[PDB]
């Protein structure tokens, strides 16, 4: 955990940190503090603020750059005042910043610290990067020694090891103010924020973009890298994350991996996932998954009201159970609930399982029909109603149709559908498959539409339809298909050897040929959902797969990928000097 | 599908001499053709990647070249040490393809052989049988005749030889001719013998032995 | 870095068998990984490869609709799963990882051998020393193949020679695996050649000389 952020404001509270990602405040400390914390840290993205303190050393021996984004009184990057008590001997006398190298931006100021000393022979002009800066080094320690030999009139300390090393030099007009020495060879790396050691990479004493482990770079290694032998993007073994402005390989005690970085929490279109022992934000593809209360007892909400309903928005799943009743469709006036507007109800087309009851004793006169329970598969029954039900269903006077699309389970519980003398299709109903163990007596299906009211309007299940039975009328509201299952829909054939979207089967059920395939005519066009079980390719073919587009500029492990189309519109690699990439083969036909 | 053609099949070279392998591919590949080399029962070894790329800690001997269809693998200075077959590999096309390989062998000085005769294990003709084993230890070149007497009368269609291959540090061969017969037959005689007749050989050598 | 197969042995014709290799010494789970076979005495053939997560697998020609390929990146393990296994299919079976370029990385191999013949195990024979000298080990009468035979428990290696094997007349493979030593170290030096045949799990320490 080498970046921590730093206060904003200016017993202790203290951040064994390496990088700052703030400003360092140290204000009002005792003369007894322990400061072995500080000893590493190297970088300050904001200021150093050293305001009334009684210690007699401020020890920061690894501090080697302060950015100065965020500067104090706006001018200063080193704020270094009052560090002193005006009965008690004990004051701030030295600062050990020896291998300050440099202050990006930002001004220098230290004044009225009674008893700190050889702040006046060291050259602040070798450190302090910025050519309009203020340096404002007066009123401090009196009658102090003279810089050790060793320390050519420049030191921190008294001391022998503690000198200021100038590294500071003129700059010849092709380094941009960055360079190691005066020569116009002697010029900085792009990746250096200020100076220099020598030409390379590694040779800053700060990154402008990213630190991959002592190398200044712009970009923290790439997630995915093209793979020649698996021909497409891959996970690129060399990985790292941006957890600050430093590259790492892991992401932090509790930080999950996101995109390229590494983050505090996941982001709503994303989901926390363990794979390879890192925890990684996977895309949801549509809807996350939700866990709401719910309804029934335990709960604080007795029914599903026009309050409460707000919040079930994209809500999956249900840790409780969901009431229907009359107070919360028509609104109760005694603690002032408004009536349920039904096209709010249009919430729990997400629900896909209920771990308790779902008893629905109300519902719109319009809504003919339990659609919005379509994406409803399995009911737990953890939690029941009344003598034990799981699924309850009455006094529904407009309800025509169950409308339960999707459904496959009900895990336990008990059937409940009484009194709603307009409901049909529940007849043919296979209630055995539905409920697991035995459905003998705890089954209610009495006082509702008969069969023989049913048949003499034309309300009976789709000739596609299984033994099973319905949910309601058409080939969408089917238990099983007898043939094949489109999109839930009970057709005759997928297009096989015909048809608009070409598809292919699995299971009885039709999925679609991948857009790339071409359109076959007397044969399969896929055998399968990937761009690689194609039949043809309607455009280009990169290896296995069918692709809109030959790879031109895809990053590999070895730099970028370009390759051109055949006559047979395969794509075929560019010759390796196309640094652009190409028309053909040759290199005559190289890019640029 | 893109066919690799390795050639020579088979080649032979004296230690230091300039050793060239090459590759044609049935299709434009550009120079993405990766360099095998496989010692005797043991995994290939990736020499080169690119064309002309050199793998991490593969001897500077080694190197390649080329881009689209013609390929060369040299070795700079042949060594004892580089006997193998190496193989190609095209890896800009499905199903990825590599080449028939190219087995390279060491021309050395001529080096007669070693005769050695091994009587039947008592043990063996425990279990009621009797195989008499000839040993031609490290010589050059591998070819090499190797008859069978048993009491001066030839016997042929009851002996099998194998050659080991070629040597990593000395560059020869070693044969082994092996007459087998029942426990019955071996006891109805007495003179048993190897008659080795190698180029390293002015006379015909007999390594012979009675029961 | 190393990379460890198993299973390898031998199949009745229609048979099945699941390969396995132990990937260690490096991130499994970070490279697309790949099975290559080597029918005996000839060239290298891609047999299948798999995605880094395993989402995507590639088959050769050859081996379709018999083979699956796949990974348990948690037990850094690979799996070849061969089925209706054809007499065609006997080969070394390596597996190898694809690197940045090339199969940078390969395992040993292990060797499947689809017969409908049954294991017998060697019998080990001292081939002993004299008129340097030499001695041996026959490693007579035995299916399938391979044998592996070591000297003084490997202490022992210059001047050693384990000869290929031949099929002799019976449906058994036979090798003869000698050693030449100076002349001198006759009433000095044990030799000991252990002989192991995996499929018959026989494990044979022979002595020669004393
Ligand atoms: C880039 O990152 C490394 C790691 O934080 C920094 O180097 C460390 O700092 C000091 C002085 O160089 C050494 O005591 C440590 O050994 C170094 N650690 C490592 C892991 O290298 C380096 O200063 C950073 N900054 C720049 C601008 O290069
Ligand atoms: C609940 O439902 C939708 C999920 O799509 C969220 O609404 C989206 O909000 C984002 C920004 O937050 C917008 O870019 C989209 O336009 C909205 N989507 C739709 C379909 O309107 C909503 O934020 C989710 N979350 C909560 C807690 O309400
Ligand atoms: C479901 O009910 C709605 C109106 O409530 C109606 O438009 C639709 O036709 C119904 N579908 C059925 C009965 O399958
Ligand atoms: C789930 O509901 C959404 C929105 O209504 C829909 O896109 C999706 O197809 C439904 N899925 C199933 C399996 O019902
Ligand atoms: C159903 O409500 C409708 C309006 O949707 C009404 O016409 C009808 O009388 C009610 N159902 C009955 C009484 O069966």
């Amino acid at each position: 955990q080498a970046v921590c952020p730093g206060t904003l404001n200016g017993y202790k509270l203290y951040e064994r940190c390496e990088v700052v990602m703030g400003n360092l405040e140290i204000v009002l400390t005792g003369h007894n503090a322990d400061l072995s914390f500080l000893q590493w840290i190297r970088e300050v993205t904001g200021y150093v603020l050293v305001a009334m303190n009684e210690f007699s050393t401020l020890p920061l021996p690894n501090l080697r750059v302060v950015r100065g984004t965020q500067v104090y009184d706006g001018k200063f990057a080193i704020f270094v005042m009052l560090n002193y008590n005006t009965n008690s001997s004990h004051a701030l006398r030295q600062l050990r910043l020896t291998q300050l190298t440099e202050i990006l931006s930002g001004g220098v100021y230290i004044e009225k610290n009674d008893k700190l000393c050889h702040m006046d022979t060291i050259d602040w002009r070798d450190i302090v990067r910025d050519r309009d800066a203020e340096i404002v080094v007066k009123d401090n320690g009196r009658s102090c020694p003279p810089c050790h030999e060793v320390c050519k009139g420049r030191c921190w300390g008294p001391g022998s090891e503690d000198c200021q090393t100038l590294t500071k030099t003129i700059c010849a007009p092709q380094c941009n103010g960055h360079c190691f020495g005066p020569n116009p060879n002697q010029c900085c790396h792009d990746e250096c924020a200020g100076g220099c050691s020598g030409p390379q990479d590694t040779d800053c004493f700060a990154c402008r973009h990213f630190n991959d482990s002592g190398a200044c770079v712009p970009r923290c290694p790439q997630p995915l890298v093209y793979n020649k032998l698996t021909f497409q993007l891959e996970p690129n073994p060399h990985t790292k994350y941006q957890y600050g402005g430093v590259c790492v390989a892991s992401c932090p005690h509790n930080f999950v991996v996101d995109q390229t970085s590494c983050v505090r929490a996941c982001p709503p279109d994303k989901m926390e996932v363990d794979k390879n022992g890192l925890k990684m934000c996977e895309p949801c593809g549509g809807l996350c998954p939700k866990a709401c209360e719910g309804t029934g007892s335990g709960s604080r909400f007795q029914t599903v009201d026009s309050s409460n309903i707000d919040g079930f928005v994209n809500c999956t799943k249900i840790l409780g159970n969901l009431d229907f009743l009359i107070t919360g469709l028509n609104g109760d006036p005694w603690h002032k609930i408004p009536a349920l507007d039904p096209e709010k109800l249009n919430v729990f087309r997400t629900v896909r399982e209920i771990t308790g009851y779902l008893n629905i004793q109300s519902w719109p006169p319009h809504m003919h029909n339990f659609s919005v329970f379509s994406n409803l598969t399995t009911i737990g029954g953890r939690s029941l109603y009344n003598r034990g039900f799981s699924l309850l269903i009455m006094k529904n006077l407009n309800v025509t149709s169950l409308g339960f699309r999707s459904l496959k389970e009900i895990s336990a519980g008990r059937i409940y559908i009484s009194a709603n003398r307009q409901l049909c299709y529940h007849h043919s109903l296979n209630w055995t498959k539905v409920l697991r163990g035995p459905t003998e007596e705890r089954l209610d299906i009495k006082h509702n539409r008969p069969r023989r009211d049913c048949v003499a309007e034309g309300k009976v299940c789709d000739p596609l339809c299984s033994s099973g039975g319905c949910w309601g009328p058409g080939p969408g509201q089917c238990l099983s298909c007898r043939n094949y299952s489109r999109g839930g829909v009970c057709v005759t054939h997928c297009n096989f050897l015909n048809g608009e979207p070409r598809e292919f089967a699995h299971e009885a059920e039709c999925f679609s040929c991948h857009p790339e395939c071409q359109p076959m005519e007397g044969t399969a066009t896929c055998n399968g959902s990937g761009s690689d079980t194609c039949a043809q390719c309607a455009h280009f073919r990169d290896g296995p797969h069918c692709v809109s587009s030959c790879p031109h500029g895809v990053l590999g492990a070895k730099g970028p990928i370009y390759k051109y189309p055949d006559v047979q519109n395969e794509c075929r690699p560019c010759h390796e000097n196309c640094t652009q990439g190409c028309k053909g083969p040759e290199l005559q036909d190289c890019l640029g | 599908d893109i066919q690799m053609t390795q050639s020579p099949s088979s080649l032979s070279a004296s230690v230091g001499d300039r050793v060239t392998i090459t590759c044609r591919a049935s299709q434009g590949i550009s120079n993405w053709l990766a360099w095998y080399q496989q010692k005797p029962g043991k995994a290939p070894k990736l020499l080169i990647y690119g064309a002309s790329s050199l793998q991490s800690g593969v001897p500077s001997r080694f190197s390649g070249s080329g881009s689209g269809t013609d390929f060369t693998l040299t070795i700079s200075s042949l060594q004892p040490e580089d006997f193998a077959v190496y193989y190609c590999q095209q890896y800009s096309s499905f199903p990825t393809t590599f080449g028939q390989g190219t087995k390279v062998e060491i021309k050395r000085t001529v080096a007669a052989p070693s005769v050695f005769i091994f009587p039947p294990s008592d043990e063996q003709l425990k279990s009621g049988t009797a195989s008499v084993v000839c040993l031609l230890n490290n010589f050059y070149p591998r070819e090499a005749k190797v008859q069978w007497k048993v009491d001066n009368a030839l016997q042929s269609g009851n002996s099998q030889e194998s050659v080991t291959e070629q040597d990593s540090k000395d560059s020869t061969y070693s044969l082994s001719s092996t007459l087998t017969l029942s426990k019955a037959d071996y006891e109805k005689h007495k003179v048993y013998a190897c008659e080795v007749t190698h180029q390293g050989l002015s006379s015909p050598v007999t390594k012979s032995f009675n029961r | 870095v190393q990379l460890v197969e198993s299973g390898g042995g031998l199949v009745q014709p229609g048979g099945s068998l699941r390969l396995s290799c132990a990937a260690s010494g490096f991130t499994f789970s970070s490279y697309a990984m790949s099975w290559v076979r080597q029918a005996p005495g000839k060239g290298l053939e891609w047999v299948s490869a798999i995605n880094s997560q395993g989402k995507s697998t590639y088959y050769a020609d050859s081996v379709k609709g018999r083979f699956t390929i796949s990974r348990d990146n948690s037990k850094n393990t690979l799996y070849l799963q061969m089925n209706s296994l054809r007499a065609e299919d006997t080969a070394v079976y390596y597996c190898a990882r694809w690197g940045d370029e090339g199969f940078d990385i390969w395992g040993q191999g292990t060797l499947v051998t689809v017969s409908s013949a049954s294991t017998k195990g060697p019998s080990v024979f001292p081939l002993a020393p004299s008129s340097t000298a030499a001695l041996g080990c026959l490693v007579k009468d035995y299916f399938p193949e391979p044998v592996t035979v070591s000297w003084n428990s490997g202490a022992l290696t210059s001047g050693v020679h384990t000869f290929p094997a031949v099929l002799q007349s019976s449906g058994l493979y036979s090798l003869s695996s000698v050693v030449t030593v100076p002349s001198s170290s006759l009433g000095t030096q044990t030799y000991i050649c252990n002989v192991n045949h995996k499929p018959s799990n026989t494990k044979v320490d022979k002595k020669v000389e004393p």
